[PDB]
């Protein structure tokens, strides 16, 4: 996936 | 003709709520930055580095957000400077997800979409802005505390004299474009939204956010550029030679993966540039 990418739009 | 009627009125008020998130969301502004490349202003008064030796009194006197006095850093120049880009990037990374969140209609797309555009967007967009921060001499660093010439870049040892050159290449001809941060704002928010990235699920909401973004651009650049018709052509050819050059620069990230010891690329900037082009 792209966790951080995912976390931050989070 | 143009004519001012509701429609165009709501593509002004988008206009301006993007330029208003887009200078809450960046800290140095091309409108800020110009005025410091021309010292037409004050704070300002950057530390210049031109050669290894200002280098070396540079990262003396200027405080680099990356700093710390207790941590280990590199015994090369080029591999300093290297990790100083990839802090900004980092940095812009959450600055540009923070400015797509103000993009009406994007928080509501799919999560899953939206962190595709990120990915895709963000060097399209690293290299967008990079130019408000460059001249033909050099480039702003350190939010202006700091500016570095492009010579000495060019004069760091392979590959990393390389690195920032087609940088400055394209910034000269993108800044002969005369945009401001109007301009810029809505710009980047139509980079973002662009719906052809691979990947995409549902790209429907995307076309119609970006198709909303496109008609508020040439607006705003009819409106804003009264001395030179095609500017709206120009402008999106110019995302063309962006994804090219976002190509261009991964190869070259290559070249420094396998020849450096570890030269390890922030986890953040290996989710980007895994499966990208
Ligand atoms: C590294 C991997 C990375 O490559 C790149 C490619 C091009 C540009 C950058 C980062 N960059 C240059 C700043 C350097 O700043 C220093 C800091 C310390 C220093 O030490 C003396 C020298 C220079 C930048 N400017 C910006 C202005 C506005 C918005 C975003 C901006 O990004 C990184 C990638 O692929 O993501």
């Amino acid at each position: 996936r792209h966790k951080i990418l995912h976390r931050l739009l989070q | 003709h143009m004519q001012l009627n509701p429609e165009s009125a709501d593509l002004r008020a988008l206009a301006k709520h993007l330029y208003d998130s887009y200078i809450k969301s960046f800290p140095l502004t091309k409108a800020k930055a110009r005025a410091i490349l021309t010292g037409k202003t004050t704070d300002k008064s950057p530390f210049v580095i031109y050669d290894m030796n200002s280098l070396m009194m540079g990262e003396d006197k200027i405080k680099f957000k990356h700093i710390t006095p207790l941590q280990e850093q590199s015994k090369e120049v080029a591999i300093r400077i290297f990790q100083g880009c990839q802090f900004r990037s980092v940095e812009a990374v959450q600055e540009i997800t923070e400015y797509a969140k103000s993009i009406p209609g994007f928080v509501n797309l799919d999560l899953n979409d939206q962190v595709t555009l990120l990915k895709y967007g963000v060097h399209e967009i690293i290299y967008t802005m990079l130019a408000s921060l460059m001249n033909k001499d050099g480039v702003l660093i350190s939010e202006g505390q700091g500016f570095m010439t492009r010579e000495f870049l060019k004069s760091l040892r392979k590959p990393f004299g390389d690195f920032m050159e087609p940088k400055f290449e394209f910034a000269v001809k993108f800044n002969a474009l005369e945009l401001d941060d109007s301009d810029l704002a809505i710009f980047i928010a139509v980079i973002i939204l662009s719906g052809d990235r691979p990947g995409l699920l549902n790209v429907k909401p995307i076309e119609d956010i970006q198709d909303n973004l496109l008609q508020a651009l040439e607006l705003q650049l009819k409106l804003n550029h009264p001395e030179s018709s095609q500017l709206f052509a120009k402008l999106l050819q110019k995302m063309t030679d962006l994804r090219q050059i976002v190509t261009e620069h991964v190869q070259l990230l290559q070249v420094i993966k396998k020849t450096e010891t570890d030269m390890s690329l922030h986890p953040l900037l290996q989710e980007i540039y895994k499966d990208l082009y």
